[PDB]
């Protein structure tokens, strides 16, 4: 697996509008809410979870990363994972998009594994 | 708030016969946040940077006695807050409904300084009193010295006004600049320099304050690492 | 133990953190924090420390370092509390102290500080 | 559990006014003192202990978003579970409500799950 | 192995990360950055990435990345030390590069790095 | 072993870490530090290295390298404590040093320097 692969979606200019951070069954995980830039509209709501999904070994740095991205408020693409989690209430909560991936996005291109 | 206070190495007779003056006519609000309008960068600032806490005038004294380059006496002149006072906070809630964006890096910073901004010179009658910030060496702390009580105060009993700045400059497209921070994370705008130093032609000659980066102290703190 | 059991724990409060120290003693890290008054009162240092692998403190370590830290860089007023004679090697307490950093509260306007404190 | 269960409390539109680390037992554990930021109301105390409760997983994650909260003023959401700490001291001292969730609150909405 | 074995370590100086890349391959947290000359759009960029459980450079990927992260919030001038022909995934090499980032020095003024260098 | 033990450990007081370095050296992560006198004064300058896997001071390699980029990103006065004779990887102390960093400490003007000193 990797967040290069075909089954990742990305989103580029994003700017990671809204951070929830909790515990869902024994996880620490954390949710990050991006729009783009100048309001295009649907938010995209991405979740991360530290001890489910194939996506763990990439928790911590994505948190970090995600951390470092809210607070510059900094123009960054979003790779995320569809249908990865389950819970029905998580999911109608925030999202079923796993957070796998995030990268700069410096306006003439943006970094990161392309299509 | 009413009476905030300013660290200045003029003694009491010549801020009480002079006041602060504004260092410059640039009104933004972004660059006098992140210091570039102030002594730090362009040194032009339309504004006369005062902390309402008394632990911001301390932690000022400390940074300025402690880098060993500085010669001098220190000063917290204690300043009538009027009309012409504003918070920042307000100020920057606007820029950031008008299209402005403030990282959390300046949020941060902004929190840190409890800053209030004087549109205006600071007059001489806005001033209570001047209390001298004595660096004995024993111990290296600061101690309220003599407090001289100005004469041409008139105690107006006015406080800091609460709105937001008027005719702030249009909100730049946001760029990641640098925040330039002396000290323990205080605002450049609080250093010697970020004021007109010059008075009648007397221009007084003290240690130029090196300044770092803010933006990666507020993340090492942000994030313990 | 508790870091607010005040009956075995100290605390001063609306100190700054005026020095930081970093260092490593018997195979363990450990940090030590010189604290004052904002204001020339006490004339006195508060000095405390917490070693990551010695005392019955070592279990916060981590997180009063980083709290230490934050309150380094900022001098924010803090509430320290400390638990008097804990470190008992001579040069070291002879250096710093024999307080042991047990806790750290933000202490917000001059009249109240946050956190556990005496009756 | 999760932070968005329905034993979950949150109180929106928060600022995080006071901050407190200590050690309780073996655990190390912080406070946060959180009032309105429309400055109103009764302030909110939910504490985290790192080796206490079902919410261990999710204290270093809590601690690192709660610290980044108060240094940057943000307006945040908390999620406390009440009673969820027993020493009668420490209720007394701080509360008995435990910091299960943060998220960020924008001037229209809160991000994170709702009742 | 060693950062500073110039035989095998390829670095570039004067350098600021432009471009910061997180994520995860074959279960194992990698970033990758992309450093341009410090002085505008001069050179090629340099593309260089660390796998925190892949090739002999793993134990010091979190430092690297915590240094990158600082070295990505100032913008200042930096040499990059990387190790080519590291990465053997065809579409991570086609996307990033084989270059492993394996040091970061900070490079202080006009013309002067720190770190080992090429005799 | 003590960072205080001043017949061991040496220390050079008002110091500002001017240079910043980290790398990996025989599967461990390390980072150097080149500091000079905070006056600016003509002094040869000290470089100071922590290796986490490696001598007798791997266990404050974390806290100290958290410290030692905190005292270079505000460039704040510092008392460095090092262990001499430590590292004996020839290229490794040709491009940096024998010393062994092993604490850190503020330093508030004058002489006065928090954490041990020779009496």
């Amino acid at each position: 697996e990797w967040t290069g692969d075909s089954s990742i979606n990305y989103y580029s200019d994003e700017v990671i509008s809204d951070f929830h951070v909790g515990q869902f069954n024994r996880s620490a995980y954390f949710c990050i809410k991006t729009v783009k830039k100048s309001g295009e509209g649907t938010p995209i709501i991405a979740c991360a979870l530290s001890h489910d999904s194939k996506w763990i070994p990439s928790f911590n740095i994505m948190l970090e990363q995600a951390r470092n991205f809210y607070i510059t408020g900094h123009s960054i693409r979003v790779y995320v994972q569809p249908n990865v989690w389950s819970n029905k209430s998580f999911i109608e909560a925030l999202s079923s998009n796993a957070l796998v991936g995030l990268s700069s996005c410096s306006t003439s291109e943006c970094f990161g594994p392309v299509k | 708030i009413d009476f905030v206070y300013r660290v200045d190495p003029n003694p009491p007779d010549v801020i009480f016969r002079d006041g602060f003056s504004l260092l410059g006519y640039n009104r933004d609000l972004q660059q006098l946040i992140s210091g570039r309008s102030c002594a730090g960068g362009s040194s032009d600032s339309r504004y006369i940077v005062t902390t309402s806490d008394i632990n911001k005038t301390y932690a000022i004294a400390r940074a300025y006695y402690s880098h060993s380059k500085f010669k001098g006496n220190l000063y917290r002149y204690k300043i009538r807050a009027d009309n012409n006072f504003y918070s920042l906070t307000p100020s920057v809630n606007y820029l950031e409904s008008q299209g402005g964006h403030f990282n959390a890096y300046e949020k941060s910073m902004i929190r840190l300084q409890s800053e209030y901004v004087s549109t205006l010179s600071i007059l001489p009658e806005n001033i209570q009193k001047a209390v001298a910030l004595v660096y004995d060496s024993s111990t290296g702390q600061i101690k309220d010295g003599t407090s001289t009580i100005n004469t041409d105060y008139v105690s107006i009993s006015s406080v800091s006004n609460p709105g937001v700045i008027p005719f702030l400059p249009e909100p730049q497209a946001n760029t990641q600049q640098r925040i330039d921070a002396f000290g323990s994370l205080i605002s450049s705008c609080f250093s010697i320099y970020s004021v007109c130093q010059t008075h009648r032609g007397q221009k007084t000659e003290v240690y130029k304050m090196p300044f770092y980066d803010a933006r990666p102290v507020i993340q090492f703190i942000i994030s313990g690492n | 133990e508790w870091t607010g059991d005040y009956e075995n724990i100290g605390y001063f409060s609306h100190e700054v953190i005026s020095e930081f120290h970093v260092g490593q003693i018997d195979g363990g890290a450990y940090f030590c924090i010189k604290a004052v008054k904002a204001d020339g009162s006490r004339s006195t240092p508060l000095i405390a420390c917490s070693v990551s692998n010695e005392s019955v403190w070592a279990p916060s370590f981590k997180v009063l370092l980083e709290q230490a830290r934050y309150f380094y860089v900022t001098e924010q007023s803090v509430r320290i509390y400390y638990d008097h004679n804990v470190w008992t090697n001579q040069p070291f307490v002879n250096t710093f102290s024999t307080n042991a950093l047990v806790g750290l509260s933000s202490c917000s306007a001059a009249t109240d500080c946050f956190g556990p404190g005496k009756p």
